[PDB]
């Protein structure tokens, strides 16, 4: 916006979570996202070394 | 032995809808606004006792 | 074979014998009882069957 | 305002927080308006946002 | 006018009036098969293991 | 429970259990199923299922779904000896004690 400020915007990445109202638990949502994230990370580095 | 329950899931305990549906009384009786507000209370106060 | 192998391990799962229905002292019952008596170890049977 | 011309970012102290997004949907219209009129209302529960 | 000179009338009548909606609820009993399920396959003797 | 004639037939013709495997194979199989059970339990410990949220049967169904999801998430498809044992004989237990177990 100005001469000496620079803004980074968060663009969704590694998304995916399941909403289950009849079972409120700010924890199962986090676990559902984290499990898919773990799948992604493990698959991206299967017998690879970067 | 068989009755029409609703559920028991993160909301109040197992409530029952066995007689007429409570939503039919709004038209069968021509209830006004000051009284229809009590119908959700009646529906939510229908617990089951063992 | 499987049942006899199990009955030799659990110390409490001794075999229970089911005798033929509404026939007493038939000729085959006598010889089968003799074979059981002098061929099946006594520790693998229940007290009732013995 | 130093970065965006219009933004949905707001600062209101919540009053009468609703613990589940299903309670808001099942509530009657008049009770909803009554809740809204008394001041800002906070709905807790995960939402998919883009 | 649609009736004739002599009128036929009724002496007694019984109708139930209610004052509050909360009174409209009643109760009935059930079995709760969750803990005392209905039975099947009545008691039998053992003669044919297989 | 055995029939008298079946037992007599077993005794008459000298019969004995026979195995075509070695001790190391049996030990390996037992260790594999123990490791699978332990890993399943460790994974299942993270999520939450309290007993005061559903009925005695909806809780069982939710637990089954969670078990299937965890099994398909972490480990490759197998047999899950303990899982099948639990599934098969679920009608020999009352629902409350089955849920407790």
């Amino acid at each position: 916006p100005e001469e000496n400020v620079y803004i980074l915007l968060p663009i969704q990445a590694y998304t995916g979570g399941v909403i289950d109202r009849r079972d409120a638990s700010f924890s199962n949502f986090a676990y559902s996202i984290a499990s898919k994230l773990m799948m992604e990370l493990s698959a991206a580095t299967h017998n690879k070394i970067f | 032995t068989d009755y029409t329950r609703i559920a028991a899931s993160a909301l109040g305990p197992e409530i029952s809808t066995e007689g007429m549906p409570l939503f039919s009384l709004i038209e069968s009786l021509e209830l006004t606004e000051a009284e229809t507000s009590r119908l959700p209370v009646i529906q939510d106060s229908m617990v089951i006792q063992k | 074979a499987i049942k006899m192998m199990q009955a030799a391990q659990l110390h409490r799962a001794s075999i229970e014998i089911a005798f033929p229905m509404n026939v007493s002292l038939s000729p085959e019952i006598i010889v089968q009882c003799f074979i059981v008596w002098m061929s099946i170890p006594e520790q693998l049977l229940s007290d009732r069957s013995n | 305002n130093r970065f965006f011309h219009l933004h949905p970012i707001v600062t209101n102290q919540p009053s009468n927080t609703i613990k589940n997004a299903q309670l808001w949907n099942e509530m009657r219209l008049e009770q909803q308006v009554e809740h809204i009129k008394a001041g800002p209302v906070r709905i807790i529960g995960p939402f998919h946002v883009t | 006018a649609v009736e004739m000179y002599v009128a036929v009338r009724i002496s007694r009548f019984q109708l139930e009036v209610l004052r509050d909606l909360h009174d409209l609820v009643r109760s009935r009993t059930y079995l709760d098969v969750s803990k005392s399920p209905l039975a099947t396959t009545p008691i039998r003797v053992v003669e044919y293991v297989r | 429970a055995v029939e008298l004639e079946q037992l007599a037939a077993y005794g008459l013709t000298g019969a004995y259990p026979r195995t075509n495997h070695s001790v190391d194979t049996i030990v390996k199989t037992v260790n594999n199923i123990s490791a699978t059970y332990s890993t399943i339990a460790q994974m299942l410990s993270t999520i939450d299922l309290d007993p005061t949220r559903y009925g005695t049967s909806e809780s069982i169904d939710k637990f089954k779904i969670a078990w299937e999801n965890v099994e398909s998430v972490l480990n490759m498809e197998g047999n899950d000896f303990v899982k099948t044992i639990m599934y098969a004989y679920e009608d020999n237990f009352p629902k409350k004690d089955f849920y407790m177990m």
